[PDB]
């Protein structure tokens, strides 16, 4: 429960997914 | 989903699946935000202007599924509905306003590395990161295109990156009144690029990754659109935040 919105193969095994680099990057600009 | 790639394996480990059970229909998406409780869209179980009033007996949900063809023993698992709280105030009649409703498992979930709840946010990630230009992810089976024909249905998960609209916009793109409790999502028309929910993708969770903590946040819910990806329109999702009171009355009173 206190484990929320980590994902067990990224997240919490230091992984990011082919995508969420769009996510953050959407914050700055671009 | 339209315009979405294939998902990784585990990327999206809160998706749930909402089933019928006679037929062994596929209804809609879901998300888990506890060992026990899922979060869908209301008109997913009660709209009724298509004769759709769904009980607990009535279906089923399924957790950890990467191949909606193969059955993977183990990893992926299913569930019987112990009760299901539709939003009071919830709004069919002119809009789907306040579109949500929580669903208690007959027994919880164990997590696995494909099974984990996803986080639903506070005033503070909500209010920083529910702004428009900022991106986020919606997740479905659905179909992959507006109108099917021949060949539609996706063998694994479908997701896509989609930013968020203004409120003005929005209530542009549509005749619907546009209320607090959603918000719209989808690119533009001189945007170069396309994305949306379809159907069977309702319910759905609409998530973003805090920059705060490198957490995944449920702010909303695939609510509704006109078509799928159309020039001029966007995805309606339901402002998760807003209606998390109600969230708390009901499974800090039916834990
Ligand atoms: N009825 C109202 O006046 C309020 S608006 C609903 C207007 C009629 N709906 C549609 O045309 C679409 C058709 C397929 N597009 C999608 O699934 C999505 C696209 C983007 C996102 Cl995000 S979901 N279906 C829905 O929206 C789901 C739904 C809504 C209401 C009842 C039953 C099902
Ligand atoms: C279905 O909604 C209707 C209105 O058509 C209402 O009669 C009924 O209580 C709902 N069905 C249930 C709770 O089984």
């Amino acid at each position: 429960e206190a484990d929320c919105g980590l994902r067990p193969l990224f997240e919490k095994k230091s992984l990011e997914d082919k995508t969420e680099r769009e996510l953050l990057e959407s914050y700055i600009d671009g | 989903i339209v315009e979405g790639s294939d998902a990784e394996i585990g990327m999206s480990p809160w998706q749930v699946m909402l089933f019928r059970k006679s037929p062994q229909e596929l209804l809609c998406g879901a998300s888990l935000i506890s060992d026990r409780w899922v979060l869908t869209a209301a008109h997913c179980l009660l709209y009724p202007p298509w004769d759709k009033n769904f009980t607990e007996n009535d279906l089923l949900v399924r957790i950890g599924k990467h191949s909606r063809t193969r059955y993977e023993r183990n990893i992926e698992k299913i569930s019987m509905l112990e009760k299901i709280y539709i939003h009071p105030r919830y709004n069919w009649r002119e809009n789907l306003d306040r579109d949500i409703a929580l669903m208690k498992l007959k027994k919880p979930v164990a997590f696995s590395d494909y099974i984990h709840p996803v986080c639903l946010p506070d005033r503070e990630t909500a209010a920083s990161l529910l702004q428009a230009g900022y991106k986020g992810r919606v997740t479905g089976w659905g179909n992959l295109k507006e109108t099917w024909t021949a060949n539609g249905q996706p063998s694994v998960l479908q997701v896509v990156n989609l930013p968020i609209v203004e409120r003005p916009v929005c209530k542009d793109s549509t005749r619907i009144r546009i209320t607090d409790n959603m918000f719209c999502a989808g690119y533009k028309p001189d945007e170069g690029k396309r994305g949306d929910a379809c159907e069977g993708d309702s319910g759905g969770p609409f998530v973003m990754k805090s920059p705060f903590n490198n957490r995944w946040y449920q702010m909303g819910i695939v609510s509704w659109g006109e078509g799928c990806d159309r020039d001029g329109k966007y995805g309606f999702y339901t402002h998760v935040f807003r209606l998390k009171k109600w969230i708390q009355k009901v499974i800090d009173q039916f834990g």
